[PDB]
């Protein structure tokens, strides 16, 4: 359940390519893609939080994201993940997304903002699901056989694997410090900030209300929101709060790696004609198929080859 | 398959951070100086220089190691077993033995 | 590094891990807070693509291979010394035949 | 091939398709696909956004 | 910005250097002698390769 997700909030983070060949900090900053499932599923960790609204009440039709300082709400219908063609999303829970994607050499995920703005983060990622069995097929067939494979199961009952959470660091924001008469006043906006100035007094400290300086220039000060009640994952691309981590915790993450049988096709019968100590086989592959033979004596003399088109082989 | 565990970098607003030491399986720490990170709102660090970032990382077994793994063994000697069908007294009977 | 066995462990539930993947960190790139590194990819994700045929298909003497436990069924090497103990009641007396 | 189109005010879709071998040149010595977090910077050329014709 | 490839695993032999290469994408490998005849050679590596120079 989403009981743990009450104490934690999403976070902006750096994205290499926000859809137009430039890097900017985005709510959708993709964190880590793991592809341990042999059946080709993916588990994407993103800075969003899906299935839980801003008031921490679980709702499968919404997601929340960090907008400036305060998390906002967005619909889960607009969430998309794409690699080379649009990808099916088979499960979402907080930070984690499952998806079955086509082969491709990049991966992007995004959504639509409440203000009708579009956000996305694209990452280089060589996706190429391993072949299961001896035939490189593309879709599960009507008729075939079953082979074992591994799959991120749908169970959101998160167990046996946790990600840590930490206290968010100070969030620098120069918008807080507006300048009047060449003087900084730090509008605060009801949230605790930490300020420091390069004026002669070298004043600094923690404040909770508007505090005009009357001396320091706008470029000679630094204001950052300091008090944070919610926690967040210690993303490797957000600064640490201090030399150590505090206000910790452990969010069990969903979709454990089950194991299950997958269905694979069977190649159609080859046409065989017999010669003296010979078999003439005419093969009809519908997709790159593997043919192997060996001698059933002391010396096997194993040979193999992927037949990608109709062939005639003499053994 | 392993996994690299990278905690959040520690960036010191002034002065040089100190490299620690651990016994983790592939622990590796490094201190990079002169950084000037930018957050979404503004510069994270107060001063334009003298900022040092403490980057550290180590590896650990992944979560898939429970299911996705390969076992390396040694084959000492095989205990042969067999199953046989014999037409004893003109009727098929089966015998399973070592 | 890179080859099969860059990371080894005695049991799947063991805590001791030996890993040799030459993880080397690198400088942050021009005003960002990421942590870059240069590590050899997984040797087991590489072995899985580079496996080749297993003994199920390459073994001699028409040998099958199974697992849980590992076996080798219907090998064609050698001969089977089979010794029976046929009771007296099994035989029929010669005058009867 | 390259196709561009738009939806008319009468809810009608128009499009045009020309054959155009698009294969952008490689910059540097690696045939990468999406720009990475870490790397080096090499000179190149781009159409600037400015409309100051 | 363009990427940089992962560090090769270099091992040394008698007048030999052995490299394992880990390319995330088609990467160019160039080498030459530093004498009178460079004997320049190059190759586009697409997957993991063992190289003996």
């Amino acid at each position: 359940n989403f009981n743990v997700y009450k104490a934690i909030r999403p976070y902006l983070a750096h994205c290499p390519d926000c859809g137009e060949g430039h890097s900017c900090h985005s709510p959708v900053a993709l964190e880590r893609i793991r592809n341990e499932a042999t059946d080709g599923t993916l588990k994407i960790q993103v800075s969003l939080q899906i299935g839980i609204k801003t008031d921490d009440s679980h709702d499968w039709t919404k997601l929340r994201y960090m907008d400036n300082h305060m998390p906002a709400d967005a619909e889960r219908a607009r969430l998309f993940v794409r690699t080379s063609a649009p990808c099916t999303i088979t499960g979402t829970m907080g930070h984690f997304i499952l998806a079955r994607c086509p082969k491709g050499e990049t991966l992007t995920v995004g959504f639509t903002d409440g203000r009708k703005i579009s956000h996305s983060c694209t990452h280089p990622f060589h996706h190429d699901p391993p072949v299961i069995g001896r035939e490189k097929f593309h879709s599960r067939p009507q008729h075939g056989r079953e082979l074992p494979c591994s799959t991120y199961a749908q169970s959101t009952a998160a167990t046996a694997e946790e990600i840590e959470v930490h206290m968010p660091p100070d969030t620098p924001d120069r918008t807080l410090m507006s300048q009047q008469s060449g003087n900084v006043k730090i509008t605060v906006n009801s949230q605790t900030v930490r300020y420091k100035c390069n004026c002669g007094d070298s004043n600094e400290g923690l404040t909770t209300t508007d505090k005009v300086i009357n001396n320091c220039k706008v470029d000679q000060c630094h204001a950052a929101v300091t008090n944070h009640k919610k926690w967040q994952y210690n993303s490797p691309l957000v600064p640490r709060n201090a030399e150590l981590g505090d206000r910790k915790g452990k969010v069990h993450i969903p979709f454990p790696l089950a194991n299950v049988t997958c269905r694979v096709p069977k190649a159609r019968n080859p046409t065989v004609t017999y010669g003296k100590n010979q078999v003439i086989m005419l093969l009809y592959p519908d997709h790159p198929t593997l043919l192997s033979y060996r001698n059933m004596g002391e010396e096997p003399n194993y040979q193999e080859e992927w037949v990608t088109h109709k062939k005639e082989i003499r053994l | 398959e392993y996994k690299t565990v990278i905690p959040s970098p520690y960036v010191k607003c002034c002065g040089t951070a100190e490299c620690k030491d651990k016994s983790l399986p592939d622990y590796s720490c490094k201190v990079f100086t002169g950084v000037y990170p930018f957050m979404w709102g503004g510069a994270y660090c107060f001063c334009d220089t003298e900022n040092t970032q403490l980057s550290e990382a180590h590896v650990e077994k992944s979560e898939s190691c429970k299911t996705e793994f390969a076992s390396a063994y040694r084959a000492h000697t095989a205990s042969a077993s067999a199953k046989l069908r014999v037409l004893y007294q003109g009727n098929n009977v089966t015998v399973s033995a070592y | 590094p890179g080859q099969f066995g860059d990371i080894q462990s005695r049991t799947p539930e063991s805590e001791d891990v030996y890993a040799n993947t030459q993880l080397v960190l690198q400088r942050p790139s021009a005003g960002t807070v990421h942590v870059p590194y240069s590590q050899a990819p997984s040797g087991f994700k590489y072995w899985l693509k580079e496996r080749g045929a297993s003994l199920q298909h390459t073994a001699p003497f028409g040998c099958q291979i199974a697992t849980n436990p590992v076996r080798a069924m219907n090998c064609a090497v050698g001969n089977m010394p089979i010794s029976i103990d046929i009771p007296d009641a099994a035989f029929t007396r010669v005058v009867d035949a």
